[PDB]
RNA sequence: UCGUGCCUGGUGUCUUGG
């Protein structure tokens, strides 16, 4: 991946040029490309066996990890940064040092 | 100006039910005719129906607000 | 001391059925 | 009355896709007056026919004679006279479908009605006249018999 | 609207089974009476065991356990007996039960064989079939070993435990020739013949029979010993029509009370 | 209970079809599970290409 | 240890009938008994002898659940016909015939021994 | 542990067959046709005596006393 | 329902059908209110559904492959959005734990 | 605590049996073993009905 | 079973209400079709088979893997000498009604085990059993008279469905009450 | 009530002849463990007798 | 002689002597 | 008092996965130390039988009671909000059954009849006009799965054997094969029923029956089929036997064929890579463009036996009718015990050497042949050489291994979805916010 | 910091199971390891461990 | 050597004077990367076109490769690969008689089974796991047949009839300690 | 002629269950 050197060659579609990382797609194309692209990511990860899953639920989550600006990882470094407040936090992971 | 949905929720069927059968295994006021049952919740079901049940509810908005509705105002869906 | 002179003239049944290595349901690797 | 329909038929296959079931057969037919062409599942099993027989059959709305026009269930115990007491094999069923050579702006020329004796399809098909008894969910009887010329 | 007449035909009559053949008559009559040999005959079992001292290498239960399948000779008692729930007695009665007593100590050098001539009955016919071939084994004894109980058999049919079923094997059978096409054979012509076929080496099965009823039901009702293989016969006959005489009472309550 | 027959064993209250193997500790049979392990003295060659090592040979 | 006393199947409780006749309300002429302490050795003769009735539009048995022991018998007859003597003839018959049954049993043995 | 005393199939009485089996192998019998012999027809009975291991008879060795 | 038979010719008027999928359109509110904010957003949310609803209920399908009969449509609409409004997402549901 | 003992707790009226088939249930039925029930309890108030 | 069919008894049926052959020989375990096909337990069938002619014949059979003297032509053969289907297949009569089972099923003699997991060792229930020192839940344990887990998971399932009433029974009411 | 923890035997009823132990009674009923089954059964006080377990002789 | 083929018989004589001398359990 | 027949539970198999793991159940007390369960509710909750446990937990309130009742109970959770469909369907031998019974010669009598209709519990008491009436009364498939259907549904589907190029030809609305299932007015009018029609997919007959009727008469119908239907298996019956697994000796004729004409190709594909004519396949290296033409060969090979072996089977056949019904197992299945079984793969590969160039001792040092590397040709019927014993176990570790790798990290992900999203919810402002009141999304779902 | 499990209880509950925990082998490489290489069976298995015998568990 | 051998016991030859005579080898995994190995006497070292012509071991039997759980499987080769993999795993939990002094044991947990059976389909290396002295199960007159649905879902259904002649009936032992 | 009642184990590890 590289993304923004090939976007610029001539003779190729800046367009449809998709890049499978969703951190480059953070970088280059920004927080609503990246909540489209994971939603695309997310979706190909699923029906490739060839079950559904309701588009509700990759809307959602897609929706929660890019509602802050920044990507917000579903793990301690991301979800626990969060302003969120402490009894929800220690629940989780981390559970001494939070609160 | 009520602006939430002129519709009962799953979730307050549930609680209204479960609510008003309390109130009623508690030797409550009927506002229904009994045909001959004795189950709170099968009572609590029949004054569902009949509009009946004297408990509003109370609808907290996110911006802090609040709205109440009637049993008999907002249309039961079940 | 039966079943040593039901197995040895049992065996040599194939050595003596020699006409009909026909029938199908069995294989084997021949491999080169 | 009630005759939705009536010609003699013979059989000119058995099942020619190829017996596609053990106890039911596709009989292909045509007409002797009314050249309508026929497709009827019979029970082969309880009924069975061969290719050149003849029979005589008479697509009914009701079973008795007077037309009075039963209910649709069951009931055996019963004194009136009915249809059926002079044919062979007979059937219950629904027209499921009518479907036919409509253009846009004139008419159609040729119905085909088809029915279903409870899972036994039948298409029967020709000139629209001849099948203008026929309506969709009515219910319809079968009343075939051979005929030993 | 009324009922069928059907003909019976006995084929072979031993000791130890019989055959015969029902004719005319519903394939549920037909198989009601299997259902009634099996379970619902009554014959004298022993069920209740009071075990004194046993020494021997089984458990407790297993001993009495082996003296519950014995089959004990029924046939003229049998239909006399209280069913032991039934009788006014406060433990036992010989009006509603048979009395059975073992006691046996290995004292030689040689194993002892335990067999159901050991079982020492207080009336003279309901025994073990020992009467006129070995004996049912129930255990084993060493060198200084030993086994005394009591018990006693009283009245039950197979619908509790099987210990109560008189039969070895009831061989139900009708339209051996596939008629009714009840069964559909996807190679009808890798299929043996029946003992009944009235067909020829020829053909596979009997051609199709549209309009047509089970009749001719062929039984082969084989005795454990507790009964005679024909007492097993009238038994149930009699006990379905004891069923149904007792229904048709409770119906009749039933009416008039509404 | 070694080189000794069925009758001994028999009278020593003990199974002639136990096969042995496993110690008596507190009237409690414990047997020791047989743990592999690479083979001692013997060159081994890997890569552990997660490192400066391009290989790495072991001993 | 939670098991059925195996006398369960055939000894009635106190307090438990025996056969409870219910007018059913969905079709006219038709009723359900309900045997209790029964299975398919009862069930089924009195349904196959129902069917012999012509009198009789339809006639089943059911077994509500294998672990518990009672009988469903619907019958429904023609309106000249309460399904209460449907029912009572369909045993009447039915001891009728095994009790025949039983005789010609009993003659065919006697012929068959030393005959 | 000890041959049972009825095939758990049909329910015919096997108990009293072991014996007679072992004294038909005692003699020099196919157990086809020591199984005949004893008149079991059903192949659930025949399975009882060609399936019975006799586990008695090494109980038995643990002598009590003497 | 009402016994279609689609071989005779409807009484259906093509103009209720067009100003009757416009009084429906009405009806289906997600987003409630009078704003141009919420008008905008309501047009929105509901623009797939109208998009086929105004798609299936044409003049023209309505009339040369449906044939229903004025009676049938009335029920129709009905119908459609009695469906709509029970297919509403329940205030007070935890729709982060079945995205989970 | 927060795991173990708060977010998920061990909790009585609570039962586990071996499951087996049974056909003649409705899908919303579960069918329960005599003492599972006799054990458990419902706390039922009191009302002149 | 021998090939890895596990199960648990699901009925008990009387020797009246089982299924039954030609004579009376009615099955001693029934087991579902549709364990075979995902499966591939063919040795499972071959050996109900085998047992077939073992059990006639009257002499054990053999069933070493690789042995290619057996297949199952040659048990067929065997086995039709014997008066039964090639197949191993036979001809049921129904145990309620007595009539014919319209499809021929495939019955025989095969090796059961019983495994230890009987039902009676893992049957438990709990209301107001003892209490832990610490913190004031049911124990864990059957023996110990414990409580079930509410774990995290069953408590996600909960959110999910909205019982929130439920929820805090699971985790308050029903488990450690205090003021 | 004096009867509990003495052995019983059940004289009607379905139970006939089954003995047990009392482990609870009433002004009516009694629990009794069956000897024999796994099991223990609620029955009407009236149905029992007393059989006891005693030696003699003591000397 | 060097050439049975009567060995699905000789093949289990030479196992059932394997066996008689080292038991199962011969390892530990 | 004691938990009592008519009893709200609340019951679960751990582990829970989903909303569906956990549903309320009416209680029926029963004779012995089981729990028991209807078995379309197995589905739902992955149960087994097989040895399975499941917690049961008792509301003990009139309030939680009600909640549950409201919210939980088994028939409220037919179909999911994760894919838009019935999470419960028909599927073990009343699927079976079902395809058996539909099917368009299934004739019964009066007496089969009367009998199936005392299974029905929404049935109105009228016995239906039988489909034929002379020469004697014979009811149908159809007509009797007709009255278990509830209401006036209306649907459309086509069962799993239906072929592709009927839909163009005629018969298109009168199939021969009776494939094309058509429900009007709630009965059953063409088409042989099965997993398409009955079980857990968008716009199967359970989940039209849930849309346009309540969730309570769609309760009813899946009892109904089962309870009906498992009735008439006691007349048809369902077995599954070795005669079910026999081809018929000139199928077996054409597979060894097959067979061999396989490992006469993968020899000219050893002799052009041995003579280095092999030209690699734009791509790839050698040693990749070899692999893929064998690896071609013999899934073609596998292909075209597994087609013959289908081709082969009677419509008697029950390993057969377990696949169409979709019940259980796939024409793969059928394949793998009559014809072949295949090529055993570790890692995606074929099987590795794992001695010095070779697979086992009993080959040779470089052979890459069929039998050398994997390829069972033999099928379960006949038995596997010892070798391809050992590589059939060397394959099905993999699934083994798998399984318990997958179980641990899993577990983990799901765990940490709900703690990033647990107190998003949908407020009475109908929008989607979560702990902080933050706004998430605007409407649900858009 | 010693290894642990290496003694264990031998399995009385079947013959085949006594037989079989007697000839058991372990290995040493720790659980919570998502590596597959050590838990694949190796074409050199072949006569010397059984290709069949092995927990579905986590072992 | 098979003359010798068949013999033993009546003279003192034993599978040591296979080895002492140089007809058997034991050959260790690493050794084993050497050799050229046959996997039947007569059927790899006949005459057609070449595989290897330079073998220098053969197999003992190829059955050999299989445990002591796996030895018991009739017709392994047959079976989907999981599928004895789990047999194998429950045939460590069947019940049997478990060892033969059970009665003198105070084994904490114990199983006997009332009426052990030998297999009547074996492998013939359940020979010398002395499986039919002491065996875990019994033969069963299996059905396979959906019959009244109770069996559908990996349940089977059971004859009561045999049940209550002792068919699958055990002991379960359990033992207390105290001082 | 009599009137007293919830005691009650913690820690680790291997085996095995879905
Ligand atoms: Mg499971
Ligand atoms: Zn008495
Ligand atoms: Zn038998």
């Amino acid at each position: 991946v590289s993304l923004m050197r090939v976007l610029s060659e001539k003779d190729v579609d800046p367009v449809r040029t998709t890049s499978n990382d969703i951190v480059e797609i953070f970088t280059v194309l920004g927080i609503e490309a990246v909540r489209k692209a994971l939603e695309r990511e997310l979706y190909h990860v699923i029906s490739f066996d060839g079950s559904y899953v309701n588009y509700r639920h990759l809307a959602l989550l897609c929706d929660t990890m890019t509602c802050r600006g920044h990507l917000m990882a579903i793990t301690r470094h991301g979800v626990n940064r969060q302003d969120t407040g402490p009894l929800m936090k220690c629940s989780f992971e981390e559970t001494v040092d939070v609160l | 100006k009520r602006i939430t949905t002129p519709y009962m929720t799953k979730y307050e069927r549930a609680r209204v039910l479960g609510t008003r059968a309390l109130q009623i295994a508690m030797c409550a006021p009927v506002m229904v005719e009994l045909e001959g049952e004795t189950d709170p919740l099968l009572i609590a079901m029949k004054e569902l129906k009949a509009r009946k049940i004297p408990i509003i509810i109370r609808r907290y908005l996110p911006d802090g607000s609040y709205e109440d509705w009637g049993v008999d105002e907002l249309i039961i869906s079940d | 001391e039966w079943n040593i002179v039901e197995s040895e003239k049992a065996l040599v049944a194939e050595s003596h059925n020699m006409k009909n290595q026909q029938m199908d349901p069995f294989t084997r690797r021949q491999c080169k | 009355a009630g005759i939705l329909f009536e010609d003699i038929f013979d059989v000119k296959d058995i099942d020619p896709e190829g017996k596609k079931f053990d106890r039911v057969s596709r009989l292909h037919c045509e007409s002797e007056s009314f050249k309508m062409d026929l497709i009827l599942d019979v029970n082969i099993q309880i009924y069975p026919v061969d290719l050149g027989d003849k029979f005589r059959l008479v697509i009914a709305s009701t079973l008795y004679e007077d037309g009075t026009l039963d209910d649709g269930e069951y009931n055996p115990t019963d004194d009136r006279p009915s249809r059926a007491d002079q044919f062979e094999y007979v059937m219950y069923g629904k027209v499921y479908r009518i479907e036919g050579d409509e253009t846009s702006t004139e008419a159609a020329t040729r119905l085909s009605a088809y029915v279903s004796y409870g899972g036994l399809l039948m298409r029967l098909q020709g000139d629209a006249n001849n099948l203008h008894g026929f309506e969709v969910d009515s219910r319809v009887y079968l009343l075939m018999k051979k005929l030993a010329f | 609207p009324y009922a069928n007449q059907p003909t019976v035909r006995i084929t072979e009559l031993t000791d130890e089974n019989v055959k015969f053949i029902i004719e005319n008559t519903d394939l549920a009559v037909a198989n009601s009476i299997r259902r009634v040999f099996i379970a619902e005959v009554p014959i004298i079992a022993i069920d209740w065991v009071q075990i004194d001292a046993n020494s021997s290498v089984l458990h407790d239960e297993f001993i009495a356990h082996r003296l519950g399948l014995i089959p004990l000779t029924s046939d003229d008692i049998v239909d006399k007996l209280q069913y032991s729930r039934d009788c006014t007695c406060e433990e036992f009665c010989p009006e509603c039960s048979v009395e059975f007593t073992l006691d046996v100590r290995c004292n030689e050098d040689q194993t002892r064989h335990v067999t159901s001539r050991d079982l020492i009955s207080n009336s003279p016919r309901v025994i073990p079939v020992t009467s006129r071939q070995d004996d049912i084994l129930i255990v084993k004894l060493r060198k200084g070993q030993e086994l005394r109980l009591r018990a006693y058999a009283k009245k039950g049919f197979g619908k509790e435990h099987a210990k109560w079923n008189p039969t070895a094997g009831v061989a139900f059978e009708y339209d051996p020739d596939n008629a009714l096409r009840h069964t559909v054979y996807p190679k009808p012509e890798e299929w043996p013949k029946s003992e009944y076929s009235e067909l020829d080496e020829d053909e596979s099965q009997a051609p199709y029979d549209p309009n047509g009823k089970p009749e001719r039901f062929y039984y082969n009702v084989e005795s454990c010993g507790s009964l005679r293989p024909e007492t097993i016969v009238l038994s149930a006959l009699s006990g379905l029509k004891k069923k149904l005489s007792d229904l048709q009472t409770q119906l009749s309550h039933e009416i008039q009370s509404d | 209970l070694n080189g000794l027959t069925d009758r001994d064993l028999c009278e020593l209250n003990e199974c002639p079809l136990d096969p042995g193997g496993y110690f008596i500790i507190n009237g409690s049979e414990k047997v020791l599970i047989a743990q592999e392990k690479m083979a001692t003295n013997t060159v081994y060659v890997f890569a552990k290409k997660d490192s400066k090592y391009a290989y790495t040979g072991e001993c | 240890m939670n098991a059925p006393p195996a006398f369960e199947s055939f000894l009635l409780f106190e307090g438990e009938k025996k056969i409870t006749i219910n007018k059913d309300t969905k079709v006219p002429n038709a009723c359900l008994f309900t045997i209790n302490k029964e299975d398919h050795t009862l069930g089924n003769i009195i349904k196959s002898q129902l069917l012999k009735d012509p009198q009789v539009l339809f006639a089943g048995y059911k077994v509500p659940h294998p672990l518990e022991h009672k009988i469903i018998i619907r019958v429904q007859t023609t309106p000249d016909y309460s399904p209460q003597e449907a029912f009572t003839n369909a045993i009447t018959d039915l001891i009728s015939e095994l009790s025949l049954l039983e005789e010609r049993f009993r003659v065919a043995i006697k012929d068959k021994q030393e005959g | 542990m000890i041959i049972p005393v009825r095939c758990f199939t049909c329910g015919k009485i096997v108990g009293n067959k072991w014996e007679a089996y072992l004294g038909l192998l005692q003699a020099e019998y196919t157990e086809g046709d020591a199984l005949d012999a004893l008149g079991l027809k059903r192949y659930c009975c025949r399975r009882m005596l060609l399936a019975h291991v006799d586990l008695i008879e090494k109980l038995l060795n643990y002598a009590p006393l003497e | 329902i009402f016994h279609i038979n689609p071989r005779l010719p409807s009484d259906l008027h093509p103009i209720k059908v067009v100003e009757g999928v416009k009084e429906l359109s009405k009806k289906l509110v997600i987003v409630n209110g009078d704003d141009p904010l919420s008008r905008q957003a309501q047009e929105n949310a509901t623009l797939l559904f109208n998009i086929h609803l105004r798609s299936t209920l044409c003049s023209r399908r309505m009339a040369e492959e449906f044939r229903l009969s004025g009676e049938a449509f009335d029920w129709l609409l009905g119908e459609i959005e009695s469906k709509f409004n029970q297919a509403i997402a329940h205030p007070g549901e935890m729709v982060g734990a079945l995205a989970a | 605590r927060v795991r173990g003992n708060l977010m998920g707790k061990r909790v009585d009226f609570s039962a586990r049996t071996v499951i087996t088939p049974d056909p003649n249930l409705s899908i919303d039925q579960v069918g329960v073993p005599r003492s599972i029930a006799a054990n458990m309890t419902f706390a039922e108030i009191v009302t002149p009905f | 079973s021998r090939h890895g069919q596990k199960g648990t008894c699901g009925i008990q049926y009387r020797q009246e209400d089982m299924p039954f052959t030609c004579e009376g020989i009615t099955p001693d375990i029934i087991i579902n079709p549709h364990a075979i096909p995902s499966r591939m337990t063919i040795g499972h069938l071959i050996e109900c088979l085998q047992g077939k002619v073992s059990a006639n014949k009257g002499e054990i059979g053999d069933a070493t893997p690789f042995n290619d003297a057996v297949n199952v032509q040659k048990i067929s053969n065997l086995l039709s000498d014997y008066g039964y289907h090639l197949r191993g297949n036979e001809v049921l009569y129904n145990g309620f009604t007595g009539r014919k089972i319209t499809s021929q099923i495939f019955i025989g003699p095969t090796y059961y085990q019983r495994l230890k997991h009987m039902v009676d060792d893992k049957i438990h229930s709990r209301a107001r059993g003892p209490i832990q020192i610490l913190n004031r839940q049911p124990m864990e344990g059957r023996s110990r008279d414990g409580g079930l887990r509410f774990g995290e998971m069953e408590r996600d399932c909960q959110i999910a469905h909205g019982a929130a009433q439920f929820l805090r029974e699971r985790l308050f009411e029903a488990s450690d009450p205090y003021q | 009530n004096e009867l509990i923890g003495q052995t019983v035997r059940i004289s009607q009823g379905p139970y006939k002849g089954y003995i047990g132990v009392v482990k609870d009674a009433t002004e009516s009923t009694a629990r009794v463990e069956l000897h024999s089954t796994c099991q223990t059964i609620s029955v009407d006080r009236q149905r029992l007798t007393t059989v006891g377990s005693r030696r003699p002789g003591g000397m | 002689e060097i050439t049975p083929d009567l060995w699905q018989e000789a093949c289990w004589i030479v196992i059932s002597s394997y066996f008689d001398e080292k038991g199962l359990v011969r390892q530990q | 008092r004691h938990m009592c027949d008519g009893d709200i539970v609340i019951f679960n198999r751990q582990p829970t996965l989903h909303k569906m793991s956990m549903m309320g159940h009416r209680v029926r007390i029963l004779p012995w130390s089981t729990f028991r369960l209807n078995l379309s509710v197995t589905t739902p909750y992955n149960a087994d039988f097989d040895g399975d446990e499941m917690n049961l937990h008792l509301p003990q309130s009139l309030e939680t009671r009600a909640e549950i009742q409201e919210l939980a109970m088994v028939p409220r959770m037919i179909v999911t909000p994760q894919s838009n469909r019935p999470v419960m369907g028909i599927v073990q031998d009343t699927l079976t059954a079902v395809r058996k019974f539909t099917k368009r010669d299934v004739f019964l009598e009066r007496g089969e009849v009367m009998n199936l209709l005392m299974f029905l519990s929404t049935w109105d008491g009228k016995v239906p006009q039988p489909a034929i009436l002379k020469p004697r009364p014979l009811w149908t498939g159809k007509q009797i799965f007709s009255l278990i259907i509830p209401g006036h549904i209306n649907c459309i589907r086509t069962h799993s054997t239906h072929p592709d190029d009927e839909d163009s030809g005629p018969y298109k609305h009168i199939s021969p094969g009776d494939t094309k299932v058509v429900v009007e007015n709630g009965e059953l009018i063409m088409g042989i029923l099965c997993k398409k029609s009955l079980g857990t997919s968008a716009g199967s007959l359970v989940h039209i029956s849930y849309l346009e009727m309540g969730h309570d008469i769609t309760r009813l119908f899946y009892s109904n089929i089962q309870t009906v239907i498992n009735n008439w298996l006691l007349i048809e019956g369902h077995t599954i036997g070795i005669g079910d697994s026999i081809a018929d000796s000139k199928t077996y004729q054409d597979i060894q064929n097959t067979i061999k004409k396989a490992k006469q190709d993968v020899i000219e594909v050893i002799e052009k890579a041995h003579n280095n004519e092999l030209e690699p396949t734009p791509g790839n290296t050698l040693r990749q463009t070899f692999e893929n033409q064998v690896n071609r060969i013999l899934n073609d090979a596998r292909d075209k036996t597994g087609s013959s072996a289908q081709k082969s089977l009677s419509e008697y056949n029950n390993f057969k009718s377990m696949v169409v019904s979709g019940a259980k197992g796939s024409k793969i299945n059928i394949s793998q015990v009559i014809a072949v079984v295949g090529q055993q793969n570790v890692e995606g590969k074929r099987i590795p050497f794992g001695f010095k160039h070779r697979t086992l001792p009993h080959f040779i040092k470089d052979d890459y042949g069929p039998e050398s590397r994997g390829f069972v040709e033999n099928s379960y019927l006949a038995g596997l050489t010892p070798t391809e014993f050992f590589f059939h176990a060397m394959g099905g570790r993999e699934g083994l291994i798998d399984t318990a790798v997958k179980t641990a990290e899993t577990g983990y992900i799901q765990r940490r979805l709900i703690k990033s999203m647990e107190s998003v919810m949908v407020k009475y402002d109908a929008t989607v916010r979560n702990s902080i009141n933050q706004v998430v999304q605007l409407r649900y779902g858009e | 910091q010693a290894r642990a499990g290496v003694s264990q209880v031998l399995n009385r509950l079947t013959f085949a199971s006594t037989l079989s925990h007697l000839r058991r082998l372990n290995s040493p490489i720790g659980r919570d390891g998502k590596l597959a290489k050590p838990r694949q069976l190796h074409n050199t298995l072949w006569g010397m461990v059984c290709p069949a015998e092995t927990p579905e568990g986590h072992a | 050597h098979i003359d010798q051998l068949k013999e033993r016991e009546y003279n003192n030859y034993s599978w040591q004077d296979l080895v002492a005579s140089g007809v058997v080898e034991y050959i260790d995994t690493l050794e084993e990367e050497t050799v050229m190995l046959a996997m039947t006497p007569d059927d790899l070292q006949e005459k057609e076109v070449a595989y290897c012509s330079t073998y220098t071991h053969c197999e003992i039997h190829p059955s050999m490769i299989l445990g002591v759980c796996a030895s018991i499987i009739p017709f392994p080769d047959h079976n989907q690969s999981p599928r004895n993999t789990y047999q194998s795993a429950m045939g460590k939990q069947a019940m049997g008689v478990y060892i033969t002094n059970f009665h003198v044991r105070m084994d904490t947990l114990a199983h006997v089974l009332y009426y052990p059976q030998k297999p009547l389909v074996t492998t013939r290396s359940m020979e010398y796991l002395r499986f039919r002295e002491l065996p875990a199960g019994i033969n069963s007159i299996v059905a396979i047949a959906s019959y009244t649905g109770y069996n559908q879902e990996d349940s089977v259904i059971m004859n009561r009839s045999a049940v209550d002649r002792g068919f699958f009936r055990s002991v379960f032992y359990r033992s207390y300690k105290e001082q």
